[PDB]
């Protein structure tokens, strides 16, 4: 039939149409892995250079959205720069009228509102990407907040992305059942950093180098990327340990 | 079946549509982009469909800004609407913040702009692969932009029948200047490879145009490559693949 | 029916078929032919009459005195490209005191055609023109297509059995470039040009319609007992 | 509405044989008291046409948009449409001059008042006015402002009329313009001493002398009176 | 274009306007949620459900409020609810708070959010959302009122209800329990106990989700010092809390 | 199929709803039009499908103004439009030049709203979704060109003619028009001539109380000729019949 | 304040003749007891034997013979090389001014 | 596309007959049963719910009974859902008349304007009608007591007695057996409750499935009261009729 | 919206346009005979069932001005727009123009209404057809002529549209004149009640009559005036 090519329910209640939104973020085959360490929060994500014709210091899947929360996009590109621009443009919106930087959660809040906006009409394609806002908030601490393509969101612990984020994910739970606590304790964000990388090294089963890792991290009341040298420093202090 | 508009979507995961209009492109014409330190080179293949043209006439460089070229590959009127819209966004930019955009800046316009097209039923998507560049305060930059809303940063781009035919060299291409290269030289160079991706289209012949962007010669604006420089490199690629 | 009834959907051959369909009226259409030098540029266009007792159409539009358009498909869709035509020349003698420039006049065309078929429920429009004018540049010729891309050439031709004209056109090409300052030759040869292009369609003093631009010439359309002054 | 807020002076220029010459000083001044100095006036576009804008500040940026829209506009679609359909100061002219009056229509213009000079390709001397009212003119000695009666009758002392246009020569004109510049120094209280000079040619192209002063003023006799009478 | 304003929900041959039929369907694959009116407060109860085990339902809600003393709980599909309990606000406030003034009634509330519903089965490019909503309130003009909206766009009163997966058994088991008198503790007890017949999960208190719109409480207003004006009869129960009402059942 | 769309080609290489209209002036009751340069006439069929029609009312015959004058054959629900937006045209020009308007370029006003197929494409206002059904021979004289006859199709095309006949008839009375149209013909020798065709497809016979003669003139203007004159012209035709 | 009138000044002078017409008018422009320039003229031949002057306010009265021999062309376009009345002429003048009386 | 997922649903068939409106009249058939009764001294409407369950509260359901204004209440058979929207329209034109005129509104326009909405959801925009039947009981000055019954398609007819809803037929022969021109209210407050339970979904009529109301005379002055009974009340009366 | 209803048929038709007529045949019957002193247009009233008040039943005939009445034949909800949107402009040319509506004046407002929905897409045309009869003022000559959902208008001198308008039509060929009207109006009121009893049937409870002479003399007839006339006929 014909509701399963626009987003029409079935005699089971079902949107097939969306569905199938979720069904190609793996076909870019990136991972991303974040977690809120003690004062910061950390997101890793695997960067795929194909080529040399490719310049690898373009291939970014991570876009500011505020100065102090970062997005981590897992799935294809044209979509992530479509739902990075309306989410800039929503966090400016919201400083303007109430005077201060607009709220992860608020901001999760709105995306699952126009993501299920997109599946309300019967001629828009829902924006398949899916999408990690990180930050440190001053009200909330530490947060993650994953949105998804059919407007359903909730917070996070820690959350894992891509075809294979099952492992990641069985890691994660784990360490947080010994340590039963809902965030890493450590105090220096850089080791936070390499535990992470331990992590997605086991998980994925693939050591990787300084341009297969793009770095996000947001302390207090800022977020910023480490360069590639500074990835490569995090992978001699696995060394160290 | 998911074959009738561009916001159905299948169980693969893919949109038919929008890959389909990868495949216009590649019947278009060749074009490279070589990405230098100074600048950016352009070249195109522009096919001789009889000898009652006039060369270097029948226009693919487009410029816009007075910094940005553009040239494009495909289906012809779709690609010159592309760069209509752009051109308006150029002006914008000047109006409100005074200054010529950025390289950077456009890039990302447009591929807003291509996003929008695959969203609706009721617009139809483009059939052109575009490949712009230029100077700017942040330095050289390429991009080829995909009928889908895709870019990257490129280290040399090509697009066309004979992509693969060009894409082959540009990795040769680094490995002779693993720090890459100067404009002015990457103009004989243009030329080459456009002269090795004509061997695709070895039973039609062809002009050479060659444009360029660099901020060694010509102050960083775009202009065009012409007279004796353009003679030279013409006789350049001729020599080489007899 | 799939891409056939919509005007909206591709298409992995990287095509709208609507296009080669309008591309179809030029087939079943009239025919003209249009040749140029480097000062002066001529169309020669071959009436159709609807029956006997019927006066042949015109099929050459004068848009300005440096400027003419010629159809050979539907005349409906030539309708509202002749209009905006004039607009935008008109518009550019008022604001920048300027002649309108030919290579221009065809961009402004190609983009306009182009967002028509971009929306759903338009059509492709399924005239070709043939948009001929003399500027600062001197002459041009353009060959405007259903896709809306313009060509830039010394002789061209479209409509019915037009690949015979281009023959004639490149085998007379160093020919008619080098004559200068004469209109009169390229009329002749013009007049030779779409008799490639007959089925028995005969050229007839009230058959044949001449049009002109010069330097010194306004744009000029000849019909009559003095189009037997090139036969 | 619009009424005058920051307010430059005054543009002079007149024709020679073989080109014609262009200066303005550099003022917006915010009535008696001269509050912004070094405010730059001339604009070139090309080789071929100086534009000399005087009248508000705020609206001469408004026409300085226009005119480097302008000439991105000419050069978009054929890299040959600016070279063979090169831009002439007539066209210059009227794209500012419609634009204008159709802002002045919607009761918020652009209030200004703009000398179009330049040569054209076959070299003949283009000199003319348009305001944001619209009225148009030419003339072979032409100013703006308070100049278009202070400084512009010394410079239409020497060109009567316009078959006189070839008697006039570089040399003689250029003359002319310095001290006309002094005459609307001395007897205007809005302006300023730094003057910046264009000088049109259509045998060397462009040619720009900034930044003169204006000297050779008299004041010998500012002493040899005392009291007002 | 705009061609689509060719209204998505229509008749079948054989009567009974298709599309809300299957909307009413996707109720029956979400989740449970009941709610139970007392005489002296009303109770709403629902699960929460994750897609992931890393997954914070401390920042999932599915008990939102309304106005302080109306709260809603849905049974069906997650994003639809999402955006509608949105909509629901945005007519309170632009029709009631800036031409009314006061918190509107109960009843006014329910009919003015069907009015949503239906006009989502009225134009093109719109398909209806697919949950149900059960609006529990206290106005002082109508009493306590415990109202349900159907994804038809009507509104039904009802003593006692269910909504979810499990909404047959639940009406079934609550016909017993039911009585025209209960105290507003004993409604906490009947509402849990049918909730863990209608989860297949574990029954936790931080998994469950627990709300009375029963008794004022001041301090949740935000001021204090004049008594004739409170705050929310709205309370959301703490994770704690509820683990003390598992064992009062 | 490609009819089914609103504007969409078409294997052929045209569209086919455009077809079908030119299908339709064969749903009409005839109208012939004979031109020469002293007055062009137009003539039509009214038809009697009911003998207990009233026929001495019924026109379609219409003045669009002094000047040029029309008769419309073929779907006649589709050109009750077609005169309004006509009517209008000419007295906009009367009004913006007070002057009189070519027949020419009255007939391309109202070829452009027969152009308004497609619904998405050009910035007009659309009103419809296809093209006319219906087929005028717009009759008049302008001071340039002299006495003119156009045909106006459907299509948005449009031909003068010198000698038309639409409507069911078209095909065997523009067969007949071929061989006697000449330029010896009158006024008067046109207006018989009209008669002489339309005879030969009335399906009744041919008399006053089911056709009805009009011309345009210079010199008397738009005039429509009462019963009396179609009577005795009538009568006048069946002479020269008898003399074969 | 903004004031868009003025007086241009001018002065022009038309005379119908036998098979002839004239119109003449000075070339000195004006704006106050101000001579701008002393040579302007302002009679403009529009094409087809009209020639208009449209006399006082230099900025309306150019407009106004733009906006004319705007009409003149469509005039050629549309009725295919149609003559231009005198007549037909002051009609569409007419329509001109009365569009801007607010 | 656009028109590949539309098939057409608010055309005509080819026996000029509204597809959507046939299919509506079947789901209203669905519905509960509501009767509408009029006597000489007022109007009873009595209606039967859609829905009983098994903890449904239904003493305090207004769900079927609306007020319009203070003299037009309706009954409603079909879906509850669908009819709101009309019910709120209607309030908004009373009111309206009240506010311009200082007048109660005719039953006449009321119900007209409503049937006019159906008509033009069928008309233009590609939307669907409510599937709705509405019994109007209604006060003015000029023909009195008004009964009407308006259906899906836009149409009103009156009626002395009606009914509507599930078993029409039934219901309908057995009122026109029944029913006298010369009952009062108390004769037809028990006619109505009779038909009702031979028109009963379940085995068994009771007063929480009954919504009863009159619209009475016999108010002072001969002024309308209208009266929507309590759950009491209405108990209070079938056990009067001898149902219970 | 602008997804057509309106589609070219491979006849030169409309799908909409047959199926109005279609729906014109279905529905009401009106007869229209037209005296040399007055129009008679009288219809089906839909009241076969038994206890109905007819005060409150669908008026079939409506009065649009002093003079001019429109009837209608087909559907029976789509005809009352098209009642009211007459009434309109009647009222607007006794508003800007003058001089109580003539009854041509409204023929051609009818069937530009039905022109609009068919040309235009996103729309369907009204189902209905009518009989648009009456008097110009200053003229003592009846008019009465029949639009019909197509757009189309013609004169008559009678006629008849919906259900069996054949049989209708034949019984009117030996009793009545195209040349020769009726010279009486009582005669006139007999004949248009003798076809009505041909189709409708079931005495003069479904029958109707209205009158319209000049002097602007409007009167309509309830069912029991006509009985006496049936038994007069019947008699005969």
């Amino acid at each position: 039939g014909y509701d399963r090519h626009i987003t029409i329910f079935s005699p089971e209640g079902r949107l097939y149409q969306v569905e199938y939104a979720f069904k190609a973020t793996n076909q870019t085959n990136i991972n991303s892995l974040a977690v809120r360490g003690k004062d910061c929060t950390v997101v890793i994500s695997q960067k795929k250079v194909p080529d040399k014709l490719l310049d690898p210091t373009t291939v970014s899947y991570i876009f500011c959205i505020s100065r102090t929360i970062g997005m981590v996009v897992n799935g294809p590109i044209p979509d992530a720069r479509n739902a990075a621009l309306r989410a800039k443009a929503e966090a400016a919106e919201f400083r303007y009228k109430y005077g201060y930087d607009m709220p992860c959660d608020v901001l999760a809040k709105r995306m699952a509102n126009l993501s299920q906006i997109y599946t309300q009409r019967a001629y828009m394609r829902p924006l398949g990407v899916i999408l990690t806002f990180v930050s440190v908030d001053e009200e909330l601490g530490p947060s993650i907040y994953k949105t998804d393509p059919a407007g359903y969101y909730v917070g996070y612990k820690a959350t894992a992305t891509g075809p294979k984020q099952q492992e990641i994910t069985t890691n994660l739970e784990n360490h947080f059942k010994k340590s039963k606590i809902d965030h890493i304790n450590e105090e220096s964000w850089e080791k936070v950093v390499e535990f992470a990388i331990t992590h997605m090294i086991d998980a994925l089963g693939t050591e990787f180098s300084k341009n297969d890792l793009e770095v996000g991290v947001a302390t207090k009341d800022k977020f910023f990327t480490l360069s590639a040298e500074n990835i490569e420093e995090r992978l001699v202090a696995i060394a160290e340990q | 079946g998911y074959d009738l508009s561009n916001s159905v979507f299948s169980p693969d995961g893919r949109n038919f549509q929008v890959e389909y209009a990868v495949k216009a492109v590649e019947n278009g014409t060749t074009s490279i982009g070589i990405k230098c330190n100074d600048g950016v080179v352009f070249a195109v293949e522009k096919l001789i469909t009889s000898k009652l043209l006039v060369p270097q006439k029948n226009v693919k460089i487009q410029v816009v800004d007075r910094h940005i070229g553009c040239v494009y590959s495909g289906l012809i009127p779709d690609g010159r609407h592309l760069v209509n819209r752009g051109r308006e966004e150029a002006a914008s930019f000047k109006k409100l913040y005074k200054t010529p955009i950025p390289i950077p800046a456009f890039a990302d316009r447009l591929g807003q702009y291509v996003q929008a097209h695959t969203l609706y039923n009721s617009v139809r998507p483009f059939g052109v692969s575009t490949i712009f560049g230029g100077v700017d305060k942040n330095g050289a930059h390429l991009y080829m932009l995909e009928p889908s809303g895709s870019y990257w940063g490129y280290k040399g781009a090509a697009t066309g029948k004979g992509r693969q035919s060009a894409k082959a060299e540009l990795e040769k291409l680094v490995d002779h200047h693993p720090e890459g290269l100067s404009a002015r030289e990457a103009v004989k160079q243009a030329a080459k490879i456009i002269y090795l991706a004509h061997e695709d289209n070895k039973e039609k012949d062809f002009e050479l145009e060659i444009s360029w962007c660099s901020l060694s010669e010509t102050n960083g604006l775009h202009k065009f490559v012409k007279g004796d420089l353009l003679q030279e490199a013409i006789d350049f690629a001729q020599k080489e693949i007899n | 029916n799939n891409y056939d009834g919509d005007t909206v959907t591709f298409s992995p051959t990287g095509r709208l078929f609507q296009v080669e369909y309008a591309l179809e009226a030029i087939k079943q259409g009239s025919v003209t032919v249009g040749l140029r030098s480097n000062t002066h540029a001529v169309l020669v266009a071959l009436k159709r009459n609807a029956d006997e007792l019927s006066s042949y159409q015109k099929k050459i539009i004068k848009c300005d005195e440096h400027m003419g358009l010629s159809l050979a498909g539907l005349a409906p869709d030539a309708r509202v490209l002749s209009n905006y035509l004039r607009q935008q020349c008109n518009y550019s003698s008022l604001v920048f005191n300027r002649k309108l420039a030919v290579e221009r006049a065809g961009h402004l065309l190609c983009d306009k055609a182009q967002k028509n078929t971009q929306s759903y429920g338009g059509r492709p429009y399924g005239v070709g023109l043939l948009i001929i004018g003399y500027d600062k540049s001197g002459a041009h010729l353009l060959e405007f297509q259903p896709s809306g891309n313009v060509t830039e050439l010394y002789g061209t031709a479209i409509g019915a059995r037009s690949q015979g004209a281009k023959t004639y056109l490149e085998r007379t090409l160093d020919t008619f470039i080098k004559i200068d300052g004469n209109p009169d030759e390229l009329i002749k040869a013009g007049v030779e040009a779409i008799s490639q292009s007959l089925r028995d369609e005969s050229l007839t003093v009230d058959n044949l319609s001449i049009a002109i631009v010069g330097k010194d010439t306004p744009f000029t359309i000849y019909d009559g007992e003095a189009v037997a002054k090139y036969i | 509405t619009q009424q005058p807020i920051v307010t430059g002076t005054s543009v002079i220029s007149m024709k020679y044989d073989n080109g014609v010459i262009i200066a303005a000083d550099n003022l917006g001044s915010y009535g008696s008291l001269l509050r912004f100095n070094g405010v730059e006036r001339l604009i070139p576009v090309g080789d071929n046409t100086v534009v000399g804008i005087s009248g508000d500040i705020s609206d001469m940026q408004h026409i300085e948009r226009l005119l480097k829209d302008l000439v991105t506009e000419n050069a978009y679609d054929n890299p040959l449409a600016d070279a063979e359909e090169a831009l002439e100061p007539s066209y210059i002219f009227e794209y500012l001059a419609t634009v204008m009056y159709q802002r002045r229509s919607k009761m918020n213009p652009l209030w200004n008042a703009i000398i179009v000079a330049g040569v054209q390709s076959n070299g003949d001397q283009f000199l003319r006015y348009v305001n944001l009212l619209g009225v148009t003119y030419s003339s072979p000695t032409l100013a703006t402002g308070f100049g278009a009666h202070m400084a512009n009758p010394l410079l239409r002392k020497v060109v009567d009329r316009e078959s006189d246009i070839p008697k006039t020569t570089v040399q003689v004109a250029e003359e002319a313009i310095v001290n006309a510049m002094r005459v609307l120094y001395y007897r205007d209280a809005r302006s300023s001493r730094n003057f910046s000079l264009a000088i049109i040619d259509k045998n060397t192209g462009l040619t720009f002398k900034k930044n003169l002063q204006v000297e050779n003023m008299k004041w010998d006799f500012a002493k040899d009176i005392k009291g007002y009478g | 274009t705009d061609r689509y304003s060719f209204s998505l929900t229509t008749f079948s041959p054989s009567g009974k306007l298709g599309q809300i039929d299957y909307a009413l369907t996707a109720v029956k694959q979400g989740v449970t949620s009941l709610g139970i009116k007392a005489t002296n407060g009303v109770v709403i109860a629902t699960e929460k459900k994750s897609s992931s085990p890393l997954a914070m339902s401390e920042t999932l809600s599915k008990v939102s409020l309304l106005t302080p003393d109306i709260g809603a709980v849905y049974s069906g599909m997650g994003p639809d609810y999402r955006v509608l309990v949105d909509k629901s606000r945005k007519v309170a406030h632009t029709s009631y708070k800036r031409i009314y003034g006061e918190y509107p009634p109960t009843k006014l509330l329910v009919s003015e959010v069907a009015k949503i519903m239906q006009e989502a089965t009225q134009s093109g490019g719109v398909r209806p959302f697919g949950v149900s909503l059960l609006i529990a309130g206290h106005d002082e003009f109508n009493g306590f009122s415990l109202y349900q909206v159907d994804p038809s766009g009507s509104y039904f009163p009802w003593k006692a209800t269910a909504i979810g997966k499990g909404s047959v058994a639940a009406k079934t088991f609550l016909e017993k329990r039911w009585n025209d008198e209960l105290e507003l503790e004993d409604a906490i007890h009947i509402a849990l106990l049918t909730l863990k017949e209608s989860v297949e999960g574990e029954f936790n208190g931080d998994t469950i989700e627990l709300a009375i719109i029963g008794d004022e409480n001041p301090d949740l207003l935000g001021y204090t010092g004049i008594p004739t004006d409170k705050g929310p009869r709205f309370r959301k129960l703490t994770s704690q809390e509820i683990n003390d009402r598992l064992e009062a059942l | 199929e490609y009819d089914r769309g609103v504007s969409t080609f078409s294997p052929e290489g045209r569209l086919f709803q455009v077809e079908y209209s030119l299908e339709a002036i064969k749903l009409g009751s005839t109208a012939i039009g004979i031109a020469t340069k002293e007055g062009v006439v137009l003539g039509v069929e009214k038809r009697a499908t009911s003998p207990l029609l009233e026929s001495d009312s019924i026109e379609k015959i219409v003045e669009i103004d002094r000047h040029i004058g029309c008769a419309m054959s073929g779907l006649t629900a589709d050109a009750r439009s077609m005169i309004e937006h006509a009517r209008t045209a000419a007295v906009t020009h009367n009004l913006y030049y007070d002057e009189d308007i070519n027949v020419e370029s009255l007939t391309q006003s109202v070829c452009d709203l027969a152009l308004r197929f497609g619904e998405g494409a050009s910035g007009e206002e659309r009103l419809m979704s296809r093209p006319f059904g219906v087929a005028l021979l717009i009759a008049g004289h302008d001071a340039d060109d002299g006495y003119q006859l156009f045909h106006a199709e459907p299509s948005g095309t449009f031909y003068r003619y010198n000698a038309k006949a639409i409507g069911s008839g078209s095909e065997g009375a523009q067969a007949e028009l071929l061989n006697e149209w000449h330029s010896s013909l009158t006024l008067k020798e046109a207006e018989l001539l009209v008669l002489k065709i339309l005879k030969q497809v009335m399906e009744e016979k041919l008399d006053e109380n089911n056709a009805q003669l009009s011309c345009i003139t210079k010199q008397d203007g738009f005039k429509i000729y009462d019963n009396e004159k179609t009577a005795e012209l009538i009568k006048e035709l069946k002479e020269k019949e008898a003399a074969e | 304040q903004f004031n868009p009138y003025g007086d241009n000044g001018g002065t022009i002078l038309g005379i119908a003749g036998e098979d002839f017409a004239v119109l003449a008018g000075d070339t000195r422009n004006i704006t106050d007891y101000s001579i701008n320039s002393r040579y302007e003229p302002k009679v403009f031949d529009c094409g087809d034997n009209i020639v208009m002057s449209a006399n006082g306010f230099a900025a309306d009265g150019d407009a106004l013979v733009k906006r004319f021999k705007n009409s003149v062309k469509w005039y050629h376009f549309d009725h295919n090389d149609k003559k231009l009345s005198i007549n037909s002429a002051a009609r569409n003048i007419q329509h001109l001014l009365y569009g801007k009386r607010f | 596309g656009s028109r590949r997922y539309d098939s057409r649903t608010t055309i005509f068939s080819p026996e000029g007959r509204l597809y959507q409106v046939e299919y509506a009249l079947e789901s209203i058939s669905h519905a509960g049963t509501a009767i509408g009764i009029m006597a000489s001294d007022g109007i009873v409407l009595a209606a039967e719910r859609k829905v009983t369950s098994t903890l449904l509260e239904q003493d305090t359901s207004t769900e079927k009974l609306y007020k319009l204004n203070d003299k037009i209440a309706v009954a409603v058979a079909g879906l509850t859902a669908d009819a709101e929207i009309l019910i709120n329209t209607a309030r908004i034109h009373a009111q309206n008349y009240l506010k311009t005129y200082n007048e109660d509104i005719p039953v006449e326009i009321l119900v007209r304007r409503l049937s006019d909405i159906k008509q033009g959801y069928t008309q233009h925009g590609g939307l669907r009608p409510f599937g709705v039947s509405f019994i109007y009981a209604g006060y003015d000055d000029r023909y009195g007591y008004q009964l009407y019954t308006s259906n899906p398609s836009g149409n009103y007819t009156g009626w002395k007695a009606i009914s509507v809803g599930a078993n029409t037929s039934a219901a309908q022969t057995l009122l026109q057996m029944d029913y006298k021109d010369d009952m009062k209210v108390d004769d037809a407050i028990e006619l109505a409750l009779k038909t009702l339970s031979k028109t009963t979904d379940s085995s068994a009529l009771t007063y929480d499935r009954l919504e009863f109301a009159t619209i009475r005379k016999g108010a002072n002055d001969g002024e309308v009261y209208q009266k929507i009974f309590k759950p009491q009340e209405i108990k209070d009366i079938l056990v009067k009729t001898g149902i219970t | 919206y602008d997804r057509a209803l309106s589609i070219f048929s491979p006849d030169g038709h409309i799908f909409q346009v047959e199926y109005a007529l279609e729906a014109v045949k279905r529905g009401t019957c009106a007869v229209g005979v037209k005296g040399k002193n007055c129009v008679v247009l009288g219809c089906e009233r839909r009241s076969t069932l038994k206890l109905q008040d007819t005060r409150i039943t669908p008026s079939k005939v409506s009065k649009i001005d002093s003079h001019v009445v429109l009837s209608f034949s087909g559907l029976n909800a789509d005809s009352r727009i098209l009642i009211e949107k007459a009434r309109v402009e009647a009222q607007s040319h006794r508003l800007t123009l003058e001089d109580p509506v003539t009854v041509e004046y409204l023929t051609r407002y009818v069937a530009g209404v039905q022109q609009r929905y068919t040309q235009s897409g996103g729309v369907r045309p009204f189902g209905v057809s009518t009989l648009i009869a009456g008097f110009d003022p200053r003229d003592d000559e009846p008019k009465l002529y029949q639009t019909e959902p197509s757009g189309i208008y013609s004169s008559w001198s009678a006629q008849t549209i919906g259900r069996n308008s054949k049989t209708v039509r034949e019984f009117l060929e030996k009793n009545y004149d195209r040349k020769e009207p009726p010279a009486t109006v009582e005669e006139c009121v007999k004949l248009t009640v003798r076809s009505l009893l041909e189709v409708v049937q079931t005495g003069a409870k479904n029958i109707e009559i209205t009158v319209v002479k000049p002097d602007s003399d409007i009167v309509a007839l309830s069912s029991e005036e006509i009985n006496q006339y049936v038994t007069q006929i019947e008699q005969e």
